[PDB]
């Protein structure tokens, strides 16, 4: 990818390599509490006793805006750019881009899935789609 | 326990906002003393009254670190308090209160709040993420930066798709924002949009930057600079102009992204604005003027539900219901705001708090308001992120 | 007037200062949460209580701007009071006064200050003048570096040779200070240099780095940090130790370059201590111990004059004929100083607070002090640049 | 000269201008008060009015030290570094290096001369020395 990539730390490491698995992870502290971005302390109760959560990846549109103007030219490949912003079931938001849909279309609220998107190569990102849709779980690299 | 009002703005100082390609290029420390000294001689005051000092901290164009020291020792001043804030927009209210809070306690008796915002001169021996950290281990950098997520003019886009889509939107009404406050400027020669109307039209018809954000509702980047003099109610008597006391301020920061935000409808300038009130022992329905931070249309709509100037939900009604221009029953913004008088980097939001004095201290020209006694002064950075609120009253 | 003592230090925190070789990588948001944290368990408060936070505003390795949003979002806090000072040495004793302030104002409830001085671990993808400016503009730029001046071995070897002059000098008499801290350091777990005393020889026999400073008069970097919490003083009877109550401050800068100071002999500590024994309506004859930043032998010798401790020329003769360790009668940085306990870049400043708090709190192990109600506690920021002093008393 | 060079600005540009000609020029404000460095104002009363002005540049050794482990590398063939702070007669005091005095002759309150120093080339740097010494006022280039 041209694009700036994500260079994951060893604290968001797991997270990183839960999308390479094609898993959303989360952490959770032993008192009940999801966090998002990757800690090493819950922000909720300042507990360190963390554990990485497989979650489903599904959830609903918080907010969305569609990029008239690139955000930067190294996204032009990508426009209009459907930003979005999405809250899981478990109550974490993850800011990502919505596929397989018009970026006109999207509503605040509906249900969406994860997309596992491995077209940089070594790096697999987080996109979404709509649950009913037809988009793959998953973009296999060009 | 709050604020006595014992402090009081005396004197301002504001380069006239202009374009980067027209802007001249000066030393921060050359606009620390330049700005210092003309809201010094605005105030009537000498350099040698000056015991504090506060600034901004980053990106500070000679000095990445002991800014007070340099600036200080450049300015020629003996500090009691030697203070930094690093609040993006909401830096100019921060400082204000900061200072009162010096001068209440003791520690000084002329605090100068300075704002370079021109870019210095380049030498052959010497940014495309919008503020956003590359830094190794910046969360933004590997949540944000990847999937576009970036500067302020998207976030505050989807801060407004998500109220339109929960209270209902009307581009209209957050239209008469931008209207009434170029009305205010075109009263104001000293405004960037001086002699330029608008009407509701001219902005729902202005090219779309990002849903539902129009470029007539989004600020134009410009630099400027800004300085502010607060001294103790007792010098403040013998200045040249009526005392503006500080008696309410507050300050607020529980996000940097508003995706973390608890809810993007529920803004930290509520809760900034409502210790402001409290400890000025004052009701929003007591305010003259409100000069609302206005990067963003969508921010002083927010600003005005969430300070207690509307209901929540009932902000797009407020805009229809009421005039926000000088001549109206809600003056707000009345030297046109960032929006129609020019944003100047940092710098700002610091022409809310001139506007405030100017209109308070009766030196606001054909845009005078009549009632000019109290005030509400609101400051914002980032994407909804930091956030400071003053009350202001006259002597 | 000032600080009426309704704020109180009680939890803190501090990583053991380590060379930077072998000394832990962290992100500066990590020890962030990590320190704060640590100091809220040592306090027996929750994460929800912090309100406040107060941290440096330069060379934040994550930010280099919008460091409290960034910091708070992180540790997951929602702040009144988003603060960054920018004072080298004094950030420490700065932090304390206003995050006391800030909880006098009734802003805060309780706030955490806190300094990261680990480096980061290094990505793929990612100083000569030892903090002194290169930029264009910036006075030391061109009027230091081009005839070496910089840094502050040079700088504060200046004001030796000017006090030697003016009042005298005795070698030997400066050694007693690394002595005695250093038998301090030699019975603290903690310290750097535990288990190895030294003698004045010792001192006397290591390298002059310039006339009349040696190696061992001068602090060697090193990896560390550092957190305190100061809540109120209703709160702070039910955390778990002794509060430490902040009732006296002061704060002081006029110059950076030592160079351009009225008198290099006329420290600005003088003030800042003038100030903070009066608002705490105490003498120095009244402390219990004096914890005293000493990046070099010499601050510590001006330190001990421009506070009151001794007459004005003759800190020399008040070093041979005093004990200064923690069995002596004028204990003075007791845990070891930055010299013996190690320094953690702008957090060694908070060893000497951390200390005050250990030693009234009865906490301080084999060096606990008999009489531990009373402390003055200083910070100093460049060569004599920046300065702030601490009256500290126990509840 | 491998060494830090001054850069001068449009502010400090008649200082270094003056060293150039062998003289020490330095700001006067209308209400007398002298200033160094360069600034727009005056650093005492804040008056704008400057007015550069030639002065004898004689004055007394505030202080000094001998470095004798070099402040930085190429600063190794001015070793040791005899660094020095002069008061002109004028008040105002400048950060140079002495030259033609002995380390162990410095003294604090010695009467200074100036010495311009065009080894560098383009610049003209500011060193002191012993008003009674012999020392010459200019070092030429070699
Ligand atoms: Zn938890
Ligand atoms: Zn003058």
């Amino acid at each position: 990818w041209n694009k700036p990539l994500p260079h994951p730390t060893e604290i968001s490491a797991p997270y990183w390599e839960g999308l390479k698995a094609h898993e959303v992870r989360i952490q959770q502290c032993d008192r009940g509490h999801s966090l998002f971005f990757p800690r090493t302390h819950c922000p909720t109760c300042g507990s360190r006793s963390l554990k990485w959560s497989k979650v489903s990846g599904e959830g609903t549109l918080y907010s969305f805006t569609v990029a008239r103007i690139p955000t930067m030219p190294e996204f032009t490949d990508e426009m209009p750019q459907a930003l979005a912003v999405i809250e899981l079931r478990e109550g974490v938001r993850i800011n990502t881009t919505m596929v397989g849909v018009a970026p006109e279309a999207l509503k605040v609220g509906m249900e969406v899935r994860p997309v596992f998107d491995e077209r940089p190569g070594e790096v697999t990102l987080l996109r979404f789609t709509a649950h009913a849709g037809s988009h793959p779980s998953v973009i296999k690299a060009d | 326990m709050g604020l006595q009002g014992k402090a009081a703005l005396v004197g301002v100082a504001q380069y006239k906002p202009q374009k980067y390609a027209t802007a001249p290029r000066m030393f921060h420390l050359e606009q620390v003393a330049d700005l210092t000294l003309q809201a010094l001689e605005d105030a009537g005051m000498e350099l040698s009254e000056v015991d504090g000092l506060i600034t901004s901290a980053p990106h500070f164009h000679e000095a990445s670190c002991f800014v007070p020291a340099m600036a200080g020792e450049y300015l020629g001043v003996r500090l009691n308090f030697a203070e930094v804030v690093d609040l993006g927009g909401a830096s100019s209210v921060a400082m204000v209160w900061r200072a009162a809070a010096a001068i209440e306690l003791g520690l000084c008796n002329t605090v100068v709040c300075v704002l370079p915002s021109r870019m210095a001169p380049i030498s052959e021996h010497d940014s495309r993420f919008g503020g956003h950290s590359t830094r190794f281990g910046a969360p933004e950098a590997e949540m944000d930066l990847p999937y576009g997520h970036m500067a302020q003019n998207t976030g505050y886009a989807m801060i407004a798709q998500r109220y339109g889509a929960v209270h209902g939107y009307d581009a209209a009404a957050l239209a008469r924002i931008c209207v009434d406050q170029r009305f205010n400027a075109c009263h104001n020669p000293d405004a960037m949009f001086y002699g330029q109307p608008i009407t509701v039209d001219d902005v729902l018809n202005s090219r779309m930057v990002a849903d539902p954000l129009h470029v007539l509702e989004i600020v134009l980047p410009a630099a400027g600079g800004g300085a502010m003099i607060v001294t103790r109610a007792d010098r403040a008597r013998t200045t040249r102009h009526r005392p503006v006391s500080i008696v309410g301020c507050g300050e607020h920061v529980s996000s940097k992204s508003p995706t973390y935000m608890a809810d993007m409808l529920q803004t930290p300038i509520g809760p900034a604005s409502a210790k402001a009130f409290e400890m000025a022992g004052m009701r929003p329905s007591d305010m003259h003027m409100a000069q609302i931070y206005d990067c963003y249309t969508i921010t002083v709509m927010l600003t005005l539900e969430d300070a207690g100037f509307c209901e929540k939900g009932k902000g797009m009604d407020f805009l229809r219901n009421n005039d926000f221009t000088f001549k109206g029953n809600f003056p707000m913004n009345t030297h046109g705001g960032q929006l129609s008088f020019g944003q100047s980097g940092t710098a700002g939001g610091m022409s809310q708090v001139i506007e405030a004095v100017h209109q308070i201290q009766g030196r606001a020209g054909d845009r005078q308001l009549g009632r000019n006694d109290l005030a509400y002064v609101s400051g914002t950075g980032g994407v909804m992120s930091e956030q400071g609120a003053l009350i202001l009253r006259g002597a």
